């Protein structure tokens, strides 16, 4: 799993790969890990599909009740707070990295990370999933904040692609959604138009030279490609 | 009693059992070899005792690695022992050091091994000189290790019974200019001149090379060039 969210001026992007794996087999290659909580507030789920689907459904339910009751929009902080509560109450029995991100008019776009222990941290961007370990340096090196919506979408797609090109546990599509004052725009990049992969990076086209032919010299030539 | 074991010096600091093994090599069939700029050619006169051998019998020329070979002169069985040791060294170089054994190294190893059997009362010296022909990263190389274990590099070399004549004929060649193609002709020709016919009535001449044309692989030369 690779999930992330990034703020831009006036909203957020969420992004995720689509793969759900039972270890080394892919049970679902088109999962949707961007889960709607309210109209403009989403979570990205990582960890146990079961656990995260159960919490998201629970929180989305509570939040719809709450919106009907106060007769007004919900804040992202409220959604994060609830998520945090539930994640923390059940911290021993669930595996669950969440990101809660969305747009509310009081605070603009926000991002909260709620990692396994049930901390809740408000950030500019957040990463989660097994694939996130691959993006920390990518962000450190290549993410400048203050990006436009469209730049930010493309950057999150790149970021996911980089992650899932190295994490065996992430893969498939890249789903994104933006969340701001306007209508949510979901997008889905199929793998074969991924903005990065190792199988198409020109610096990984030359094969490692492992299967040298038997020679009278130490000079390395190439792999032996044919018997003759 | 000065001459019964190789573990013993004579009063002049000779080791007779080595000189004696030496004589085994000199009473043997003749070999020659030439180290050109494009490779090494080694040829050797096989003397049969029977008219009924298979062609191929008692090869005196053995590959030791892709790029190296040993032509034995003297007791063939003793040589196959050296050839086995050379092959173990070549394998070691590839297995441990992931490189083909350089020829100077191979010949040194061969020499060390032969010399070892001149030091200890329990073994005798080998009755064979090995000619080593390599063409590894050190270039074309031709060494000879004699029964004492003394090793020397040569441009051209002759061993066995006609060695003194064959050397006179090898001196007429121009080693700076000579090519492996020409040498197969010359070296074989030489072994036909110095062969004595009324003694050793049955003989073929086995030739092998390692050169740029053979893709620096050590091989018998096709029997069209002879």
């Amino acid at each position: 799993t690779t999930i992330l969210a990034v703020s831009y001026n006036g909203g957020v992007v969420l992004a995720a790969d689509s793969r759900t794996s039972s270890g080394t087999y892919v049970v679902n290659r088109a999962s949707n890990k961007l889960t709607k909580l309210t109209k403009k507030i989403y979570c990205c789920r990582s960890g146990s599909a079961a656990d995260t689907q159960a919490l998201a459904e629970r929180v989305s339910n509570y939040l719809g009740s709450y919106q009907t009751d106060i007769g007004a929009g919900v804040n992202v902080a409220t959604a994060a707070n609830l998520f945090q509560k539930m994640c923390y109450m059940n911290r021993w029995n669930i595996s669950a990295g969440i990101i809660v991100a969305g747009y509310d008019p009081i605070n603009g776009g926000s991002v909260y990370s709620i990692p396994s222990g049930g901390s809740c941290v408000k950030l500019d961007y957040a990463l989660g999933g097994s694939g996130s370990i691959f993006l920390y340096s990518f962000f450190d090196a290549n993410y400048k904040p203050g990006m436009s919506k469209s730049e930010c979408v493309a950057f999150c797609q790149r970021a996911v692609a980089h992650a899932y090109s190295r994490d065996g546990s992430s893969g498939g599509l890249i789903r994104t959604i933006t969340l701001d004052a306007d209508e949510p725009e979901d997008q889905t990049i199929p793998w074969n138009r991924s903005p990065y992969c190792m199988e198409k990076d020109p610096k990984y086209v030359t094969q490692a030279t492992q299967n040298q032919p038997f020679s009278s010299s130490a000079k390395i030539t190439g792999n032996r490609m044919s018997s003759t | 009693g000065h001459d019964q074991s190789t573990d013993v010096f004579s009063a002049e600091g000779r080791v007779f059992q080595v000189e004696y093994a030496g004589k085994a090599v000199d009473n043997s069939s003749t070999a020659v070899a030439a180290c050109c700029k494009d490779g090494v050619v080694v040829a050797v006169e096989k003397v049969h005792t029977s008219r009924m051998l298979e062609k191929g019998s008692n090869n005196r020329i053995h590959a030791v690695d892709r790029q190296a070979g040993i032509c034995i002169c003297g007791l063939l069985p003793d040589g196959r022992a050296i050839v086995s040791r050379a092959r173990q060294e070549a394998e070691n170089s590839r297995d441990i050091f992931a490189t083909p054994i350089r020829g100077s190294v191979l010949a040194n190893r061969v020499g060390e091994f032969m010399h070892a059997y001149t030091t200890h009362f329990a073994y005798r010296p080998f009755g064979c000189s090995a000619i080593i022909a390599s063409y590894a990263d050190d270039g074309p190389q031709l060494f000879v290790s004699d029964p004492s274990g003394t090793v020397a590099g040569y441009y051209g070399v002759a061993l066995g019974k006609a060695k003194t004549v064959a050397k006179s004929e090898l001196e007429k060649l121009d080693f700076s200019s000579l090519t492996c193609d020409e040498a197969v002709g010359k070296l074989a020709s030489i072994l036909h001149e110095v062969h004595d016919k009324q003694k050793d009535k049955l003989y073929e001449v086995e030739v092998a090379w390692v050169c740029d044309k053979s893709d620096r692989k050590f091989v018998h030369v096709p029997a069209d060039m002879v």
